[PDB]
């Protein structure tokens, strides 16, 4: 499956003017546009070569709607302050993910629309595309007004009709790079500690989408709480890595493994050092 | 294409 | 403040000594948004650095990539310093190639 997602950020700097207002766009993990109210001359930007085949009229009205977009959050972020009680000497920051996850067959799995408040659920769209989630008393007021105002049922439209239908359009244009799958290339390190034992490090790198699963085991067992686990991180050629380690004993090695998940592996790959 | 909050306020 | 930013400095192939690669500081899992990241050689910052890759977790840390292109050498010492609410100095944290 694929999806198309736009993450969107508003952030108050009271006493430096208007507050921040960006927006970026994915198709999976392939950042493809970006808005920025910060920028010179702030307009909807591509940011990979394939929707620059997109013509003025996407740009413009995509500009169109970031800035009509930065318009509402400016007085959601008002409106917060209110309903939290907040002083208006302080940064404070509203979140905004929506989108939808699609089988290449055009059928929708799931769609989104949802919001945070300084870093903590806000209110979101339920799975029905009917009905929401309000994480607080406050989100609650938000709730009863959207419900009043339908607001859901354009949301739904969105979710359902145009963004299935433009991922389809990204999908095709930008096939060459999207429709990639890039199994882990992986291998285990070994490190010798002054403390007389050993760091053993299981890598995964070049794979693509990003989506991984990466374990140690001993005797079956998950090391779960033992192991050190970095983020998945972009490599900056379309690909992405990560890492997992952990400390066991000298001339012990061989009893623990790792195992690595991907897409790209129809039999997940365990490894020995 | 993203998504419009169309003046539909918190 | 509320979540520190957790700081990779890695390239983007492993790296050999007169090889144009990439030098990428990942910085994610922070809140609030407003952050400063410098790249820097030699104790020195690096000029041209780009920003990339802006997502949310969510539960909606924020996520962020700098990155500049550079080619390693037996000599140079490259690190990447970070800025953040949630930390009381800015952190530098180097490049560790032998991992
Ligand atoms: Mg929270």
């Amino acid at each position: 499956s694929h999806s198309l997602r736009y993450f969107v950020t508003a952030v108050s700097r009271p006493g430096f003017g208007e507050p921040r207002y960006m927006e970026v766009g994915y198709v999976d993990n392939t950042e493809f546009v970006r808005f920025d109210s910060d920028a010179e001359n702030p307009r909807y930007e591509p940011r990979a070569r394939w929707i620059e085949q997109e013509g003025p009229e996407y740009w413009e009205r995509e500009t169109r709607r970031a800035k009509g977009n930065e318009q509402s959050f400016r007085v959601d972020l008002r409106t917060a302050l209110r309903y939290y009680n907040q002083s208006a000497g302080g940064s404070h920051t509203l979140q905004w993910m929506a989108g939808c996850d699609v089988e290449s067959d055009g059928r929708l799995l799931r769609g989104y629309w949802q919001f945070a408040y300084d870093g903590c659920d806000y209110i979101a769209l339920n799975e029905d595309l009917k009905t929401w989630t309000a994480a607080d008393m406050a989100a609650q007021i938000t709730r009863r007004k959207w419900e009043q105002a339908g607001a859901a049922e354009r949301d739904r439209a969105y979710l359902e009709g145009e963004c299935v239908e433009w991922l389809r359009r990204y999908l095709k244009n930008g096939n060459a790079t999207l429709l990639r799958t890039d199994p882990p290339k992986a291998h285990v390190t070994h490190h010798r500690r002054p403390e007389g034992d050993v760091t053993l490090r299981c890598w995964a790198l070049g794979f693509y989408p990003a989506d991984i699963t990466l374990t140690w085991q001993l005797n079956g067992e998950e090391l779960t709480q033992e192991m050190e686990l970095v983020e998945t991180r972009p490599a900056g050629d379309g690909t992405f890595q990560k890492w997992a380690s952990v400390v066991v004993p000298l001339g012990k090695e061989q009893k623990y493994t790792c195992h690595v998940e991907h897409e790209g592996l129809p039999e997940p790959l365990t490894l020995r050092w | 294409r993203g998504p419009g909050r169309a003046f539909v306020t918190i | 403040i509320q979540k520190t930013p957790q700081i990779q400095v890695y390239s983007r192939h492993p790296p050999e000594n007169g090889k144009p690669n990439i030098l990428n500081c990942y910085v994610t899992q922070f809140h609030p948004p407003h952050i400063e990241i410098q790249m820097l050689k030699n104790g020195k910052k690096i000029p041209k650095v780009e920003m990339s890759d802006m997502s949310f977790s969510k539960d909606w840390s924020f996520y962020i990539l700098a990155h500049t292109e550079f080619t390693p050498t037996e000599t140079d010492t490259y690190a990447c310093r970070v800025k953040h609410a949630s930390m009381a100095e800015p952190k530098t944290v180097y490049w560790d190639r032998d991992m």
